[PDB]
């Protein structure tokens, strides 16, 4: 009769690009007027439909596209649209142009770390494991005393079996404090041992106890399973740089040291390339190269604008997306040479420039309405028009910013929607980047 | 039809129900409870 429901988990927060859901193109390759949260920029959204096909062709390697335009014109919005269109499986690497300055590794090497992180890989691995409750454990002895064999009895639901294992497995078992009656899970690819606690049968033995009890495992004592794994080249490279696998003492104690980055040499990269090629030839490894997104590219030091010449002419380097919003500026680290967008001409010749233009007042209202319905606020027509004129006066970012506090004041006094009075009062409370400049230049002598 | 069927089945059948025989039996309370599907459930429902 009485219907009751429960819902206590909170929703996700709203970012600055939470409404962009795709490029919103058509099958013919043209650009709509308003689709998937994007309006306008037809000449730029159409040019981004070529790029997604270029990514999905898995053919080229070492192509760069540079999005250029005034601030607030939707560069990174287009980049996130491309990333959303390409799907989750394709690896996407966000990056800021100011991250190449590090105190541990050189500027040049971070670019490689990001390139190798951009390229993905899919592996179909097979792991054979022995699981179950230990019923008997015995270390064998031989001539020096040393240990040569380990005898382990594992009892699953199906039954029990006895196994002879390498002394390294015995060392790992003694390391984890494994006795009889404790459920264990050993994998034979790496020799790792995991203890889950005593069996559920030994529950009433002790009135007071601290160990957790797991039920008896079901299935066979020894079994192999297939695991599908998504990895990148940079994961293999970093794992082989400072290894942590294995049950020895060198890697165990390397697991505890401070994780400092290191400069990977060309030899390890080449050997990893050979190994992954061998994996591909076996019909298991599938390559899925992705996209690296470099934002604010205009502030890479000249030592990074020039290594990219050799870094992009490679046959492995993925597709790189640049983004800049600067005019004829001086190149950082040069103090004498000026160039468009800060990027030098020599590197600029290797990129395809996607021009971006400023927005018209008509699209401003549509963008504001889309953002308002994304946040979850209701705005009247006159208030939306007033926000439109405000945006035409200063910028659309300011209009988007004003949407939330206006709703706050609207819901303070019982109103359910934003009115013109709320927008005007908010515009009075907060200042623009240009009005504040005026009131600052008026009193410049006294600051 | 229904009246004819009731007349036909009236002689060689009985019935009591709960009011005739329950002299002290609290009326059971029936409660519905909607439950929302989780993330994984939704990924699978989408696949389906
Ligand atoms: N075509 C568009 N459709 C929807 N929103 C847009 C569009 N272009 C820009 N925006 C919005 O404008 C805001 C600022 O633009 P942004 O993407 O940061 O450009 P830039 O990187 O050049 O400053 C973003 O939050 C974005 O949501």
């Amino acid at each position: 009769k009485i219907e009751e429901v429960k819902s206590t988990t909170k929703t996700q927060r709203i970012a600055s690009h939470s409404h962009v859901k795709g490029l919103g193109l058509d099958e013919s390759g043209l650009a709509k007027q308003a689709a998937s949260g994007l309006v306008g920029q037809e000449n730029a959204r159409e040019a981004c439909g070529v790029i997604v096909e270029l990514i999905k062709s898995k053919k080229m390697a070492g192509r760069a596209v540079l999005l250029a335009g005034p601030p607030g014109t939707g560069k990174t919005a287009l980049a996130l649209a491309i990333a959303q269109e390409l799907g989750s499986k394709v690896p996407f690497c966000p990056m800021v142009g100011s991250e190449v300055y590090s105190t541990e590794i050189k500027k040049t090497e971070v670019l490689m770390e990001n390139f190798r992180r951009a390229i993905g890989l899919r592996i179909k691995e097979t792991k054979e494991v022995y699981e179950g409750e230990v019923t008997e454990l015995t270390p064998c002895e031989t001539e020096n005393k040393t240990i040569s064999h380990v005898i382990i009895g594992l009892k699953t639901a199906k039954g029990t079996k006895q196994l002879k294992l390498d002394p390294s497995i015995f060392e790992s078992l003694q390391k984890e404090r494994v006795e009889a009656g404790d459920v264990i899970y050993i994998e034979a690819n790496s020799g790792a041992v995991k203890r889950q606690g005593r069996c559920d049968t030994y529950a009433t033995e002790f009135d007071l106890e601290a160990e957790e009890y797991v039920p008896l495992p079901k299935g066979d004592v020894h079994k192999k399973k297939e695991i599908i794994q998504d990895v990148t080249l940079h994961d293999l490279d970093v794992a082989n740089a400072r290894p942590q696998g294995g049950q020895d003492i060198l890697s165990m104690m390397g697991q505890l040291m401070k994780p400092k980055k290191t400069e990977i040499t060309d030899k390890l990269r080449g050997e990893i390339n050979k190994v992954v090629n061998k994996y591909i030839d076996q019909g298991i490894a599938e390559l899925v190269p992705g996209v690296l997104f470099v934002d604010e590219v205009h502030m890479l030091d000249i030592e990074c604008f020039t290594y990219l010449h050799r870094a992009l002419e490679s046959s492995i380097a993925p597709i790189v997306i640049f983004a800049s919003n600067r005019g004829n500026c001086v190149i950082r680290g040069t103090e004498d040479i000026t160039s468009p967008h800060g990027i030098p001409l020599d590197l600029l010749d290797r990129v395809m420039i996607i021009r971006t233009m400023l927005y018209t007042p008509q699209e401003m209202k549509q963008i504001i309405k889309i953002r308002a319905q994304t946040e979850g606020i209701n705005i009247s027509e006159e208030a939306l028009n007033h926000l439109g004129e405000i945006g035409t006066k200063t910028t659309l970012r300011y209009s988007v910013q004003l949407l939330t506090p206006a709703n706050l004041l609207a819901k303070i006094n019982g109103k359910d929607s934003i009115e013109k009075e709320h927008v005007e009062e908010i515009s009075e409370l907060f200042y623009d980047a240009k009005s504040s400049a005026k009131i600052l230049a008026d009193q410049q002598d006294k600051y | 039809q229904l009246s004819r069927l009731h007349m036909i089945l009236k002689p060689f059948m009985l019935r009591r129900i709960k009011k005739d025989v329950e002299n002290e039996l609290s009326d059971k309370i029936e409660i519905l409870m909607y439950c929302q599907l989780t993330s994984r459930q939704k990924l699978l429902y989408q696949a389906l």
